[PDB]
């Protein structure tokens, strides 16, 4: 089979600035008859499937604007991103067509760095109804930071909490290039109601001092 | 040009995976038709494809393993692959491939169905709990309130989740969903709105885990 190797398999790139992205086929995808490299490019955001932008390897496709370029020719080829916007967040792949079966690259994370952005911090406590069923939820949600890196912490009656929560981080926001966090205490109903205060503390490089939010059970 | 795709979902370890795709715009005996998948987190692998005249090339990685078919009276082709394992679990992608005038001189994948999740488990079918995030009494210092739902311990992916029957979007946030130790799903879709906004305008998440026929609409109040 062709192997095709994307280089890096992850950037990170200011607003305004240029990404440049690699792949090499280990066989020259140059059809020689028709001088063409049978080369594709593609975008793919989170749940959506991939967008060509490119074949013949630096010809765009419909409704791609001049800011994606493709070069190269033989076995080495280049995605350049030139004054890069928000909306450019995505997985890249490069792609041969030169012979089956067709082969993809691995694919290049690109992350679009922003001036930073402190989170919004919400906590939520356990639903009645979920009660009924036993167990407890505690949501505390980090809205809108970048970057990316965020240290919560969970209190509960003042004692950091371990091995009882899980993080969800949405993808890079493809208008204001932010994230979202989410954490998650789990407790049985009978742990939930031996405690009173729920704290969640949040670290991170837009704070001016780690910030928390807290309730006490039933107030 | 529109790709409609539908099958995959959930499948036990040894079962046959079957997908479809309809092809709306015309002009469907010009081109292979051809199947691509990508597991979750992962690349993309093509898969193979079959023109009108039910001719194929199928990938050797999975030749062994798979049969297309072409139906030209309806504009629809499918996909079978045999003897699945948690390998075959990924998005499957219905996609047009080269037209018979110039095979691989036009073989780039322009058009691309919207993709179906194929999951290979043992375990269960299991619809949601949604549980409201009411928003606190207590809002941010500017005026901002949150408020969402917990959409806790489903399977398989995926799910849904909508505010005011698609009318409010601004300031959603649905999470990831989190694979939890048990095996089941869970998420959060949490919504950021004016403080002044509680008093006066209804907010309800809509749910649809359409692998359980689970369609949920739940009110988030104070
Ligand atoms: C489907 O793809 C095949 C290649 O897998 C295409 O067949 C080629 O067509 C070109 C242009 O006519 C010929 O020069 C090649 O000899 C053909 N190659 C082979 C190996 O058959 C075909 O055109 C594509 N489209 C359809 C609808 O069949
Ligand atoms: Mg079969
Ligand atoms: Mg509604």
């Amino acid at each position: 089979d062709i192997v095709m190797t994307q280089s890096p398999d992850s950037l990170s790139v200011s607003l305004g600035e240029r990404a440049t992205i690699n792949c090499k086929s280990s066989q020259s995808v140059l059809y020689s008859s028709h001088n063409k490299n049978y080369l594709a490019w593609y975008q793919q955001k989170p749940g959506q499937p991939p967008r060509l932008l490119i074949y013949w390897a630096s010809t765009r496709e419909s409704g791609v604007p001049d800011r994606f370029s493709g070069s190269g020719s033989g076995t080495d080829f280049t995605l350049t991103i030139n004054t890069l916007q928000a909306e450019d967040v995505a997985v890249y792949y490069c792609q041969q067509y030169y012979t089956t079966p067709y082969t993809f690259g691995q694919g290049t994370k690109l992350e679009i760095k922003r001036t930073v952005a402190a989170p919004s911090v919400f906590i939520f406590p356990p639903s009645d109804e979920q009660l009924k069923s036993g167990t407890a939820s505690v949501v505390c949600l980090l809205n809108n930071f970048y970057p990316r890196e965020a240290k919560v912490q969970w209190k509960v009656d003042n004692a950091l909490q371990s091995g009882n929560s899980q993080e969800s981080v949405t993808e890079q926001d493809s208008k204001d290039s932010t994230y979202s966090l989410s954490s998650t205490l789990t407790l049985s109903k009978a742990d939930y109601e031996k405690h009173k205060v729920y704290a969640c503390e949040v670290t991170h490089q837009g704070l001016s001092s780690p910030v928390t939010k807290s309730f006490n059970r039933g107030e | 040009v529109q790709l409609q795709q539908w099958g995959a979902g959930l499948l036990k370890t040894s079962e046959t995976l079957s997908l479809t795709c309809a092809v709306y715009g015309g002009s469907f005996n010009n081109y292979n038709w051809t199947w691509i998948r990508q597991p979750p987190g992962k690349g993309l692998e093509w898969i193979g494809q079959i023109n009108h005249s039910g001719t194929t090339n199928y990938n050797p990685s999975l030749k062994s393993r798979v049969t297309m078919s072409i139906d030209p009276s309806e504009n629809q082709f499918s996909l079978k692959v045999r003897s699945v394992t948690a390998a075959d679990t990924a998005i499957y992608y219905c996609v047009r491939g080269s037209p018979e005038s110039s095979g691989n001189y036009w073989g780039h994948f322009q058009y691309w169905g919207q993709g179906t999740l194929a999951t290979v488990s043992s375990a269960s079918t299991k619809g949601p709990s949604v549980f409201p995030l009411a928003p606190s009494s207590k809002s941010t210092s500017g005026g901002t309130a949150a408020l969402g739902c917990l959409v806790k311990d489903y399977f398989p992916e995926p799910v849904t989740v909508s505010w005011n029957s698609g009318a409010l979007t601004s300031g959603v946030h649905t999470f990831p969903a989190v694979l939890q130790s048990s095996g089941l799903y869970s998420l959060s879709s949490v919504v950021t709105v004016p403080s002044s906004s509680l008093g006066t305008q209804t907010y309800i998440c809509n749910v649809n885990h359409k692998p359980s026929n689970t369609k949920v609409d739940k009110k988030v109040e104070p």
